[PDB]
RNA sequence: GUUUAUUAAAAACACAGCACUGUGCAAACACGAAAGUGGACGUAUACGGUGUGACGCCUGCCCGGUGCCGGAAGGUUAAUU
């Protein structure tokens, strides 16, 4: 049981509907009994580089308490979902709750 | 596995076995076969088509499910078992609403694994889906060609098919000749490559070995005498000669490939 | 071949015009249609016969097609469900057979092949434009509301 | 301790190329820039920071 | 039976001839192609197997003629 | 193991192995005026052709000639007009 924050980046045209993803994702997580501790979407923002012919995209950052089982789908879900692009997990020792 | 004979005689010292202790020990499904009875290379005017063809073990055909088209219910593959009429392995699945089908044994695939065909189905090996649903650069086999007729390509033990692109109404396919063909979206394609990668392996060891096969001995058109082939003979060992097919178009060389009606569909030659 | 037009045509003429065309035209597509028929004194003359009666009866069709044109833009909005996955992508399509049923499910009689689909043919979750074109001189709109849970 | 989503302090140990400023010009200790060394290449992957001034 | 159902042109021989008029028998097969015609009369369509030639005789005489003929001498369509 | 039934059983043929080459499936190819059939109810780890001939260590230099493959600007060039 380790804590995890997940970064991952939607595409500009899907940006009204990131919230769909996430209250689906939480779902996920607590689903197995894992917890979320921080949830922020700092939505559209520029791009340092394209990304395949693409300079905006939307930005979300959620920072999780979940199982290595639960992760290992969710990056699953990153895999196959277009719409997300560009996702990362980590691996923390403490969970986190500043907006930074 | 791959295990090597101890040379106890000749005839057995260069076979090379591909032993799999998963496969089915028992008879296969009886309500799924068929007679298969052997032709010799003999055509309808019983005239020999295509050569070093005939004698063998008997072999029953097995119906193998290429086309897949049950949708929305699972299977559990039962057990996989030998089959003669190819490279590759099949597996016995049993559908959850009574069905049983043999399909072509993917590369991971074991007894006990849940498999599902349509739309919607998981992308997991063993899942058939339509190309368009199927994220491109996954690697697929038992390809299909045109939508319900079945697959067509990738069916041997170890080949596969890459989804290198996606546009329109086709997905460009990297065969695994090289050639890179085009083919349309809505076709059907089975996730992960065929199982018994191992089969390329083996090595028959002896000529009584080609035989249990059906493959009959191949006599050099320079053995021949020039009535019998365009390398005709020659008192001692020569050739002087272009070498030629025995109807004298050449080898070794000259392209073959005559259909104006598919050129369109390749974008790319194998080499 | 000379034919004489039994209908207008775009690029070729109008009702009564004796014009020259390919025989593959004219064998393939305009005489298998009611758009045109050879042109020979047999027909001429018995063209003639009817020549009223067919601009009559060729003008009131455009307005009967108009008249049940409106009453197809009158439903501006039709609802159909499919298999709607994850982020909106139907895992499968709607087809002009689909949109062609829904029209006339408490609605009109809409054939099956003049609905027009420039765009695509709506793989999408959302609201898309899908247009009909129901007479040669004349077209209609609707939208269609594909969603699913 | 430093967290790469802090891009303003970032910008300060980027030179204008997107290039990694030398410890020994900053003058940050060696534990830090190690640190400092992967949050700017954490940056540069989620393309909040260039990887370089051309693209 | 490469034979046309409009016309009945059928195959015909010849010969060949080269430079040194070398005489070699051949064969002289009609243009068949296998078409679909409108019955304007009936409301169908009727395949035959007729010639290039035969294609512009239907639109001479109309297919309505022709199907008359092809039914007197007895050919089935 | 096979072979000149009836003067030649061998170093010849075959052979497992090896290499080149063709073939994307209505495959190449082959038997057929054609339909169609085999290849194959197989799908490039498949199939056809060619040479070599277990295995061990190896297989060097030459593309002028002939063949094959690729190219197309230019020259020459058929029916047709
Ligand atoms: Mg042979
Ligand atoms: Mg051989
Ligand atoms: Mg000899
Ligand atoms: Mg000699
Ligand atoms: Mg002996
Ligand atoms: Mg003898
Ligand atoms: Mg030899």
């Amino acid at each position: 049981m380790r804590h995890y924050e997940i970064v991952f980046m939607v595409h500009p045209d899907q940006s009204e509907q990131v919230p769909g993803m996430i209250e689906r994702y939480t779902a996920a997580i607590t689903g197995a009994e894992g917890k979320i501790h921080r949830l922020e979407d700092w939505g559209r923002r520029q791009l340092a580089y394209p990304i395949n012919k693409l300079h905006k995209a939307h930005y979300v950052l959620m920072n999780v308490e979940a199982p290595q089982e639960v992760i290992d789908e969710l990056e699953t879900t990153f895999r196959f979902n277009d719409a997300v692009i560009r996702s990362m997990v980590m691996r923390t020792k403490h969970a986190v709750t500043e907006a930074s | 596995a791959v295990v090597k004979c101890k040379p106890t005689s000749p005839g057995r010292r260069h076979v090379v076995k591909v032993v799999n202790p998963e496969l089915h020990k028992g008879k296969p499904f009886a309500p799924l076969l068929e007679k298969n009875s052997k032709s010799g290379g003999r055509n309808n005017n019983g005239r020999i088509t295509t050569r070093h063809i005939g004698g063998g073990h008997k072999q029953a055909y097995r119906i193998v499910d290429f086309k897949r088209n049950k949708d929305g219910i699972p299977a559990v593959v039962e057990r996989l078992e030998y089959d003669p009429n190819r490279s590759a392995n099949i597996a016995l699945v049993l559908y959850k609403d009574g069905e049983r089908r043999y399909i072509l044994a993917p590369k991971g695939l074991k007894a006990g694994d849940q498999i599902q065909s349509g739309v919607d189905a998981a992308i997991k090996p063993g899942n058939t889906l339509p190309m368009r649903n199927i994220p491109v650069g996954s690697t697929v086999h038992n390809v299909e060609m045109k939508p319900g007729k079945g697959g067509q390509l990738a069916r041997s033990a170890g080949t596969y098919v890459q989804i290198v692109a996606r546009d329109g109404a086709y997905v460009t396919l990297r065969l695994r000749s090289g050639e890179m063909r085009k083919v349309e979206a809505d076709c059907r394609a089975t996730l992960g490559e065929v199982g018994n990668a191992e089969h390329m392996l083996r090595v028959l060891g002896k000529a009584g070995a080609a035989r249990w096969r059906g493959v009959r001995p191949t006599v050099r058109g320079t053995a021949m005498n020039p009535v019998d082939h365009p390398h005709g003979g020659g008192e001692g060992r020569n050739f002087g000669k272009h070498p030629v097919t025995p109807w004298g178009v050449q080898t070794k060389g000259k392209k073959t490939r005559s259909n104006k009606r598919t050129d369109k569909f390749i974008v790319r030659r194998r080499s | 071949m000379q034919v004489i037009l039994l209908d207008k045509v775009a690029n070729l003429g109008s009702l009564g015009d004796q014009v020259n065309v390919k025989a593959g035209y004219a064998r393939n597509f305009l005489v298998p249609q009611g758009k045109a028929v050879p042109a020979t004194k047999k027909n001429i003359e018995f063209f003639e016969a009817r020549r009223a009666e067919l601009e009559a009866k060729l003008a009131e069709v455009l307005a009967a097609a108009n008249a049940r044109a409106e009453k197809i833009n009158a439903l501006e909005t039709v609802t159909i469900a499919s298999k709607a996955g994850d982020e909106g992508k139907l895992f499968g399509s709607i087809g002009t057979r689909d949109i062609a049923d829904a029209v006339t499910a408490a609605g009109v009689e809409v054939a099956k092949s003049e609905v027009r689909l420039p765009n695509g043919v709506l793989r999408t979750t959302g609201e898309h434009e899908v247009s009909f074109q129901v007479h040669s001189e004349v077209f209609a709109k609707v939208i269609v509301n594909v969603v699913a849970e | 301790e430093i967290d790469y989503k802090d891009i303003a302090t970032l910008k300060n140990y980027i030179t204008e190329s997107g290039k990694i400023v030398p410890s020994r010009i900053t003058g940050t200790r060696a534990k830090y820039q190690r640190q400092l060394a992967r949050a700017i290449k954490r940056a540069r992957y989620l393309s909040l920071l260039p990887y370089t001034d051309r693209h | 039976s490469r034979v046309c159902q409009v016309t009945g042109k059928r195959p015909v021989t010849g010969n060949n001839r080269s430079h040194a008029l070398n005489a070699t028998k051949r064969r002289f097969l009609p243009n068949l192609h296998s078409h679909r015609f409108w019955v304007e009369s009936e409301k169908r369509f009727v395949t035959l197997r007729v010639s290039a030639k035969g294609m512009r005789v239907i639109d001479k005489k109309g297919i309505d003629t022709v199907l008359a003929e092809l039914r007197a001498r007895g050919e089935k369509y």
